[PDB]
């Protein structure tokens, strides 16, 4: 249950399952 | 070589190659019933047609009825002449539909407008009844008179409706052509930021967000990169709710409120 996908040059795995943390474009 | 046809009231521009018997095919011109999409060679014989055909909206049951707005559920197998017609017409305006003859494994959601003289077509959307891959939307059309004015949005939508209701994630079939991949778009960021505005916890599964929308995990990650809410910092994935989005989003449903093209969960009459 993952993807793989390019942010900003780096490649990445994401779960489907795991809750993200939803920031509010912090620092 | 059909370049045009002759629909109700309306003379479209044909877009690809449908393969229409040949006979048909050199006139360059197809006249065709709106109500039961028989095609005819000229005006006068459509005429004579008109006269005759009893039929007033499409075919199967009325599922969906708000207003005017009427979805119709019609099976391939009960009602092949009509399925068959109808994907004849798609493929005017579909590089990548496969099939039009073998319509029986179908289930058709034709989306009509009804005005004095009758339920109009407006666009459907074409389903497997049992799709080994959990594909939703098999092909999608607006048909061209109607294009651009929301009508495939709502048509995207109420796909989704009928996965949620059948308690399945769902996905438009692959390949999508070029205007279907930017109307999902158009859905997916529409569906997500409504998500996202509403939720107020402090962090969410895609998993949820597809329960909830019956949007595909996969379909909402894309939408998410898409919009580049999804960031990496200190080794952890966030969701990055952007703000210039979100004020874009109330803005653009400020105007959804008077659109009056919405398909509403309420005027929905269906089982599987
Ligand atoms: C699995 C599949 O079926 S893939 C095949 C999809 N079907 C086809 O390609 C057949 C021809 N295309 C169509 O019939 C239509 O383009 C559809 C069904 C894809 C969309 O129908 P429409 O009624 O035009 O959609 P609607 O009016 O709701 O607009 C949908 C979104 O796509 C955009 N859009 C639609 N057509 C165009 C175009 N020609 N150029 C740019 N944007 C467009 C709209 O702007 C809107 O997005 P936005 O709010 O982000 O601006
Ligand atoms: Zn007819």
């Amino acid at each position: 249950g993952m993807v793989e996908i390019e942010i900003e040059g780096r490649l990445h795995r994401i779960s489907i399952f795991d809750p993200l943390e939803i920031i509010l474009e912090d620092d | 070589m059909i370049k045009t046809i002759a629909f109700g009231r309306y003379e479209l521009d044909t877009w690809y190659h449908s393969p229409y018997p040949e006979e048909y095919a050199r006139l360059g011109r197809l006249y065709m019933c709106e109500f039961c999409l028989k095609y005819m060679k000229s005006q006068t014989i459509l005429r004579r047609h008109m006269a005759k055909c009893v039929w007033k909206h499409p075919p199967g049951d009325e599922i969906y009825r708000k207003g005017s707005i009427s979805v119709f559920e019609v099976d391939g197998k009960k009602n092949k002449i009509y399925c068959q017609n109808l994907c004849l017409l798609a493929k005017l305006f579909l590089d990548h539909k496969t099939l039009y003859y073998d319509v029986e494994p179908f289930l058709f959601y034709v989306m009509t407008e009804a005005d004095n003289t009758g339920c109009h077509l407006i666009g459907y959307f074409s389903k497997e009844k049992n799709s080994f891959l959990n594909y939703n939307v098999s092909c999608i059309l607006t048909m061209p008179q109607y294009m651009r004015q929301g009508y495939g949005k709502m048509l995207i939508d109420f796909s989704y409706l009928l996965s949620k209701v059948e308690e399945k994630v769902g996905s438009p079939e692959r390949p999508l052509s070029d205007l279907g991949l930017i109307s999902y778009r158009s859905y997916w960021k529409e569906v997500l930021l409504r998500y996202l505005h509403n939720f107020q916890g402090k962090e969410i599964s895609i998993k949820e967000i597809s329960q909830e929308t019956a949007v595909n995990p996969v379909d909402i990650v894309s939408t998410l990169q898409a919009l580049q809410m999804l960031k990496y910092w200190k080794g952890k994935h966030l969701v990055l709710k952007r703000q210039d989005l979100i004020d874009e989003w109330i803005a653009k449903e400020a105007k959804r409120s008077n659109s009056n093209k919405t398909m509403d969960p309420s005027c929905l009459k269906w089982t599987p």
